[PDB]
RNA sequence: CCCGGUGUCUUGGGUG
């Protein structure tokens, strides 16, 4: 999986337009460490 | 640090009235009267301007690192 | 941990046996433990820190 | 049957009397105007350079509080409801700011008037920085000294005050009724004589005093509600009262829809 | 760290109905209505309106916990009327009063313009 | 019982909000004539007993750069120590405290009295009042 | 390679691993790393 | 190709 630790932008949902980093990519549901709030969200790969 | 944009308690914008307040004090008006002229009638808004302390003038005196 | 699970709750210093009573857990947002106000007395607890 | 009598009016505050309604409706109108009337406000700040003495999120925090012209916001969509990828012209306004101080002396004050609208919805009067006059520099954001620069890109979005108070279209809402306490909803604290020790309402002369020998009307209800709606300039005062009523209608309409669909 | 998202006050999850009606079979003709993602703002408005209707014998609400934006209303009507229908009537009355109220403000506003 | 209700809108406009700063210091130690620790981004192939956190925020000089957000257990200063008698070094890096987050604000690089390299990393975050925080008149 | 900044005269320059820790212009021995290339976003809340 | 952990002894100030 060559998608971990690379910078990401979210294009759908309530967090649309925010920068983040892929913290964990087990399967389908990613963990993005969103730059804004101090938390790591669970998010689907379509987003 | 620098004048707040809004009154904490009620939300009326007070961040555009700081310059006007300092000028009125040079002309010899008293603090109560200066606030009156700016139409800050509720005492929640008055505390914001009357008790702010402008520290940013001090921090700027430190020569830019870059 | 989930609803209705019993847990042992305890506030030092334990001076007598009602310093340790079992409560039912109710999961809630924020970062404090919540107590119904009528149990503050046996723990000699208050909310000043 | 509801009646309104406007006591005073100007651009940013309307003082008015509201009558022949229930207390609960006057209160729900008060709450709706504070909390649920949409406005436009900065919600994302991209800092490409900030060498001022203020911390990055400190400056960003002030930006969120700047009131923006929100007149045409009803035709605009929420970001969370738009079918597009990322952000486009239909769900956001883009603003830009760039300041710098050349010279070894003096201070450059960065004001809200330097916020330049770059992109936004076509022909919609939104995303414009509030200004009293034309020579009014506006809200102080930062201060700069030699070689210090501030170059930021701001994304403004539609939102409501339930999420964050910066989207609130109103400051205070003055509100009172029954200036002579005929309904006896309060029991006055006094040392010697209650009437001399409590000041008069500013609407004491709009309602006659209670007759000394007059009997207690246990059937009287609150019926006249005087309120003043001040705004920040993000919306005009007449729009806030109108859209408060409009917003409250759709919420009740949505409840009505759900009952006739659940069968 | 444990603060919930503030947008959860008004945005409805997809698996969660905005409105849920259940019976209270302990007494005749009584329903429990659970409102999701709503406040005192909506609830108090409906409650007083309903109480002035002659065929509503009981109406009440509670916001069980301010950290969760919901409330639950209890509504009992006499044998003739069906509670759910009566709720629709209360809704339409208030929409009408606010429509009237919006109209009368507009008229008075132009005169002062 | 001595708690208090605070107006959430006042918090939103900035009431009692505060900055918080933490500085981390590290330096290279000497173990012999030419045996010194070295600041670098440690390669997984050559260094044993690596930390579990991510190393992907370090630049090539072994130091993280200002402006990057960091979370707990992330490495912000990479340093190795050689193993005495390839595959010769051992990690001696410093992770961010597990309970914290924020933005790297400024990185000082200099040398100490003994001439070896010396760094300080200051991290800033903002603490917003919430349920449980203490106040007093 | 990596951008730095002189704590005295503010000249910018780069250094690799081998070079001594000083400013080329004035010899000042206190230096600071430059701002990262990546964009930073804040929610203005 | 699984598993994967790092400190001990004292001093000073707080919290309840
Ligand atoms: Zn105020
Ligand atoms: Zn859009
Ligand atoms: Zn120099």
């Amino acid at each position: 999986d060559p998608t971990l630790n690379k910078t990401v932008k979210i294009r759908q949902g309530g967090y649309k337009g925010k920068i983040g980093i892929v913290k964990e990519a087990n399967g389908d549901r990613f963990r993005v460490e969103l730059h804004n709030p101090n938390k790591t969200i669970p998010i689907p790969c379509s987003f | 640090m620098i004048i707040p944009v809004r009154c904490f308690s009620c939300g009326k914008v007070v961040g555009d009235k700081w310059d006007a307040y300092l000028r009125l004090l040079e002309e010899g008006k008293q603090e109560g009267d200066a606030l009156d002229e700016l139409k800050l009638k509720r005492y929640c808004c008055r505390r914001m301007v009357l008790t702010h302390v402008d520290l940013i003038e001090k921090f700027l005196r430190y020569n830019p690192l870059e | 941990l989930m609803d209705d699970d019993p847990v042992l709750f305890n506030r030092q210093p334990s001076l007598h046996k009602m310093s340790m009573m079992a409560h039912r857990v109710k999961v809630m947002p924020y970062s404090t433990f919540r107590l119904n106000l009528s149990v503050t007395s046996p723990y000699n607890a208050d909310f000043d820190g | 049957e509801p009646k309104v009598n406007i006591i005073n009016a100007q651009d940013d505050e309307v003082e008015l009397m509201l009558s022949d309604v229930n207390l609960s409706l006057a209160n729900s109108l008060r709450r709706t105007m504070l909390a649920e009337v949409p406005t436009l406000a900065i919600d994302l700040v991209e800092i490409k350079m900030n060498t001022s003495v203020l911390a990055d999120e400190f400056i960003s925090h002030r930006l969120g509080l700047i009131p923006l012209v929100s007149e045409d916001v009803e035709e605009m969509k929420y970001s969370r409801d738009c079918t597009c990828e990322d952000y486009c012209d239909e769900c956001s306004v883009v603003l830009e700011l760039s300041a710098r101080h050349e010279g070894e002396e003096g201070t450059t004050d960065v004001y809200s008037s330097s916020l330049i609208k770059v992109s936004g919805p076509g022909n919609l009067n939104v995303g414009e920085p509030v200004r009293r006059d034309d020579y009014d520099q506006g809200i102080l954001l930062c201060k700069l000294r030699n070689h210090q620069e501030l170059n930021i890109r701001c994304i403004a979005k539609k939102g409501i005050a339930k999420e964050h108070a910066k989207w609130s279209p109103c400051s205070a809402i003055a509100f009172e009724y029954d200036p002579h306490n005929k309904l006896k909803h309060t029991d006055f604290w006094f040392e010697v004589d209650a009437k001399k020790e409590w000041p008069d309402s500013k609407y004491a002369t709009w309602e006659e005093p209670p007759k000394p020998g007059e009997v207690f009307d246990y059937k009287a209800k609150p019926n006249r509600f005087y309120m003043t709606v001040e705004t920040t300039g993000s919306l005009k005062a007449n729009q806030v009262f109108s859209r408060g009523i409009k917003t409250l209608q759709e919420k009740l309409a949505n409840v009505l829809f759900e009952l006739e669909n659940s069968r | 760290m444990n603060a919930p998202d503030r947008f959860e006050l008004f945005i409805l999850p997809d698996d969660v109905p905005k409105l849920k009606i259940t019976p209270d079979s302990r007494v005749p003709n009584c329903i429990i209505i659970k409102f999701e993602r709503e406040d005192h703002t909506l609830a108090n408005l409906l409650r007083e309106e309903l109480a002035l209707y002659p065929d509503v014998t009981f109406v009440a609400y509670k916001v069980e916990h301010p950290l969760f934006a919901n409330f639950v209303m209890r509504l009992q009507t006499e044998e003739g009327t069906r509670p759910k229908q009566a709720l629709e009537r209360a809704c339409a009355s208030i929409i009408n009063k606010l429509k009237t109220l919006d109209h009368k403000f507009n008229e008075e506003w132009n005169i002062k313009n | 019982e001595d708690s208090m209700i605070m107006n959430q809108s006042s918090i939103d406009r900035g009431l009692f909000r505060s900055l918080f700063f933490r500085s981390y210091m590290d330096q290279e130690k000497r173990f012999g004539i030419s045996i010194v620790e070295e600041f670098e981004k440690p390669t997984r192939a050559t260094t044993l007993r690596l930390k579990h956190g991510t190393y992907e925020k370090l630049d090539e000089d072994g130091l993280i750069a200002p402006g990057v957000r960091v979370s707990g257990d992330d490495i912000i200063i990479g340093k190795t120590t050689p193993i005495p008698p390839y595959h010769t070094k051992r990690d001696a890096s410093t992770p961010l405290r597990s309970t914290e987050n924020g933005i790297v604000d400024q990185v000082l690089l200099t040398t100490n009295q003994e001439g070896l390299k010396f760094v300080k990393v200051r991290m800033r975050t903002t603490k917003v009042p919430q349920i449980g925080d203490k106040f007093a008149s | 390679g990596v951008k730095y900044t002189c704590g005295a005269c503010a000249h910018n320059f780069s250094l690799n691993k081998s070079d001594p820790v000083r400013c080329k212009e004035c010899g000042h021995r206190v230096i600071y790393k430059a701002r990262t290339k990546r964009m930073i976003q804040f929610d203005a809340r």
